[PDB]
């Protein structure tokens, strides 16, 4: 019924540290501490027994060694390496592969995480409201250009538009069928997704029938809109993702945000 | 051997070979892309309207119908990315090669489209 | 009109990012398959070409289409010969395929373009290899002279002449050629006809084949009652292959999904041969003829049958695991327009190894001065002899270290 997922990979976007075969992205000393310590702490706080960790074709034992040595958890961890991933798809292809192991609801948490917010209250929220998908947003630095688009609705807290500004069309693009329903919408410019994901049981069947998932963000949560015509049959509450805002400093790392985390730490 | 080569080289050397863009009058009242000015575009560039629609479809996943002059295309598409698309279609689906000319007419020549220039009369590939 | 098949093999080699496949296509006609389940497996080039000369001198005679209506001749061309082209990549990494081509080849084609530096190592290496593997018939071609001025080309030619002086091969014709213009092919054909003497074709020793591309030739949604065998598109080295032979696929596939590597080779029987347009009983070697063997369509997909070899019941291709390589190292690393000295090998590291016709990843087991043993994840094999090109991880993409010899 209850299970947690840990996603692991290898760096490609960052400039420097990762080129060596011996040292991966999973075991990095930012400030005399491993990067995955925080995740472990979070998991401990949450209290869960069955946790399955996914890993690519590269590094098969190093991660295990890291898990073993130094480190508190005292839980049973299981690590697997499927040989189908080619980096060019990250975790969607893993998800598609592993399905009979899933019993109930599952929590998705990647390796790249810095956390300070209360842990259990997200889970509790997910449990209470009874929805398919949940994601979180945190503001960019205020202390001394186009980034990415988000929309918020509040009276229940729901997500409407989450498409990024990579291959951005010069004018604003929405839909009026998604606008006439929910007449009030607030445009967010500063907020950024911090890779926090919660998912339910009614998603396992759709993956085998129709594969459409991309980058775990582009089309993982984006197929939800039941507007205009509707042709695809739903599996048996309307298919809608949720979004909640937070004040405290907890952020992601992907682009040019690695030296700032150190600064944040040392004060 | 280095005697019959110079002649060959010589032979090789011997054998060697826009204001038409209309202003798009479109307001950004979205949900469905409405192009009312497209008839003018079709006229000026000497084109059938359907081909442009097909091109648009190919470019981005859309579904609609032809109406006499005006288009009802599903999607909240703008007047700058659509403009970009239009520009693109006017650099690889209108321009020639042998001779750069103004007047290019459309002819349905059997299922795949092949257009002809009015100035000279040459068959050009219209698919990419 | 009934047409004969290929007897003489012509091979085209050069340098990476210059264009060889395109040239081959221009020469022959039909587009090649290489570069999900069909077409792609490993970098190669195959297409059918016709030798039909019309004599009723100069250069212009040959045409692409069987019906001739271009220069000004109403009648049909006289029967001369037929050719099938095998194209091999001119990469420092992809040398195994080139080597394989070499043993087959009766006619060679070299390409130098007027855009890069005059002294070239890879070309020299290729030449050396050619010299080694009992070959004399070499033809030099010029790739691109379209953007060149007037004297630069001449200078380049002079440089080339200066370079080719202290070599075994001397009897070589030089032709300036184009790929995109669809002209200057007739002259090439004429050259091919006149300069090279008829190679005394023979079938003995030990028939050998090299499958580069794998195909599942069927309609999308084929019925149970009517099913065609798995066509293995492979270039035949030597020995005439006919209908009625027991074939084995040598390297062996990983079937357990702990992992064992030691396994028996997979056996298959020939059903039908595909060449030119019409079906033929016999197959004269020197071309990538599609051999339809009793193999399942599920096996012939993408990144599993990369350069797997085909031989008759009992031969010498043979299966291999870690592989036995005797390497010769260069002084300094070549390829950069920063230079570093060649270091000794380190145990347990992922490196790419190219032997025979394969391009697969491998892991290092033992460290020695001249010899090396490597473990393979995806199927690999070796033909008669053929050299080895090693590629190692230094910065992001793979880089060359030097050439090698197989001791088996």
């Amino acid at each position: 019924s209850i299970q947690a997922f840990v996603f692991c990979g290898k760096g490609s976007n960052l400039a420097p540290m990762q080129h060596s075969t011996r040292l991966p992205k999973a075991l990095l000393p930012i400030g005399n501490r491993p990067m995955i310590e925080y995740v472990l702490d979070w998991c401990d706080q949450a209290d869960f027994k069955e946790i399955s960790v996914v890993a690519p074709v590269d590094e098969i034992e190093l991660i295990e060694s890291g898990l073993t040595s130094f480190l508190n958890s005292n839980h049973s961890h299981h690590l697997q390496d499927p040989k189908k991933i080619n980096f060019i798809s990250t975790g969607e292809s893993l998800q598609k592969e592993l399905l009979p192991r899933i019993n109930g609801d599952f929590v998705i948490l990647p390796c790249d995480f810095v956390t300070d917010i209360p842990p259990q209250v997200l889970v509790d929220q997910f449990r209470n409201r009874d929805d398919n998908n949940l994601a979180m947003t945190i503001y960019y630095k205020n202390s001394l250009k186009q980034q990415q688009f988000f929309t918020v609705y509040s009276e229940i807290l729901l997500d409407v538009y989450s498409q990024r500004d990579v291959t951005k069309t010069k004018y604003l693009q929405i839909r009026s069928h998604l606008l006439w329903n929910y007449p009030n919408l607030t445009v967010s410019t500063k907020l950024l997704n911090s890779f926090i994901y919660f998912c339910s049981f009614e998603l396992c069947q759709l993956l085998k029938l129709g594969p459409q998932s991309m980058s775990r963000q582009a089309s993982f949560k984006d197929p939800f809109t039941g507007n205009q015509q509707q042709q695809n049959p739903p599996t048996t509450i309307f298919i809608l993702p949720n979004e909640t805002l937070f004040i405290r400093a907890n952020n992601l790392n992907a682009y040019m945000d690695a030296n700032r985390f150190v600064l944040k730490i040392k004060s | 051997v280095g005697l019959p080569y110079s002649e060959l080289l010589s032979r090789f050397f011997n054998i060697l070979r826009k204001f038409r863009i209309p202003p798009p009058v479109c307001l950004r009242d979205g949900k469905k892309t409405i192009f009312s000015n497209i008839q003018d575009i079709a006229e000026k560039l000497h084109r059938s309207p359907e081909h442009l629609i097909q091109y648009l479809f190919a470019e981005l996943g859309t579904s609609g119908s032809v109406d006499g002059k005006r288009l009802v295309i599903k999607g909240k598409f703008q007047s700058k990315q659509m403009e970009n698309v239009l520009r693109r279609y006017i650099l690889e689906y209108v321009t020639c090669k042998t001779c750069k000319s103004i007047n290019t007419e459309l002819k349905r020549e059997n299922r795949l489209f092949f257009m002809v220039c009015k100035s000279c009369g040459s068959t050009r590939s219209v698919s990419s | 009109i009934i047409n004969r098949q290929a007897t003489i093999n012509i091979g085209t080699i050069g340098h990476v990012a210059h264009g060889k496949s395109t040239v081959v296509r221009a020469i022959s006609g039909v587009q090649t398959v290489r570069f999900l389940e069909r077409n792609i497996t490993i970098k190669l080039g195959y297409a059918n070409a016709k030798i039909y000369k019309c004599q009723e001198s100069f250069k212009s005679d040959k045409e692409i289409s069987p019906k001739c209506q271009r220069p000004g001749c109403p009648g049909r061309y006289k029967l001369v010969r037929h050719v099938s082209f095998v194209d091999c990549p001119g990469h420092d990494i992809l040398m195994s395929t080139m080597l394989s081509g070499a043993a087959v080849m009766d006619a060679a084609l070299l390409l130098i373009a007027g855009n890069e530096s005059c002294p070239q190592p890879q070309t020299s290496e290729h030449l050396a290899a050619i010299e080694i593997m009992k070959l004399k018939h070499v033809i030099i071609l010029q790739n691109k002279v379209d953007l060149m001025r007037e004297e630069s080309a001449l200078e380049h030619q002079k440089s080339i002449l200066k370079f080719i002086r202290g070599t075994i091969a001397d009897g070589a014709p030089i032709v300036p050629i184009s790929a995109q213009l669809k002209y200057n092919i007739d002259a090439v054909n004429e050259f091919i006809v006149k300069t090279i003497p008829v190679p005394p074709r023979d079938f003995m020793i030990s028939p050998r084949l090299i499958v580069i591309r794998s195909f599942d030739v069927n309609k999308p949604g084929a019925e149970i009652e009517d099913l065609k065998g798995g066509v293995a598109g492979g270039s035949i080295l030597n020995g005439v292959f006919k209908l009625g032979d027991e074939i084995e696929i040598r390297p062996g596939i990983v079937t357990k999904d702990k992992g064992k590597i030691q396994c028996k080779p997979i056996f298959s029987n020939i059903v039908s041969l595909f060449a030119e347009q019409n079906d033929l009983k016999f197959a004269v070697p020197g071309g990538l003829i599609g051999v339809g063997t009793k193999v399942d369509p599920t096996l012939c997909r993408a990144d599993r049958l990369v350069g797997q070899v085909v031989g008759a019941k009992g031969h010498l291709p043979n299966i291999y695991t870690d592989i036995e390589i005797n390497y010769f190292l260069l002084r300094r690393l070549l390829g950069v327009k920063k230079q570093a000295k060649v270091r000794k090998l380190e145990p347990n590291e992922v490196l790419m190894v190219n032997i025979g016709s394969t391009a697969t990843g491998a892991r290092v087991v033992a460290v020695k001065a001249d010899m090396a043993r490597l473990q393979l994840t995806s199927p690999a094999c070796t033909e008669i002899n053929e050299k080895i090109a090693l590629s190692r991880r230094i910065e992001k993409h793979w880089r060359l270290i030097g050439w090698a010899t197989i001791k088996k």
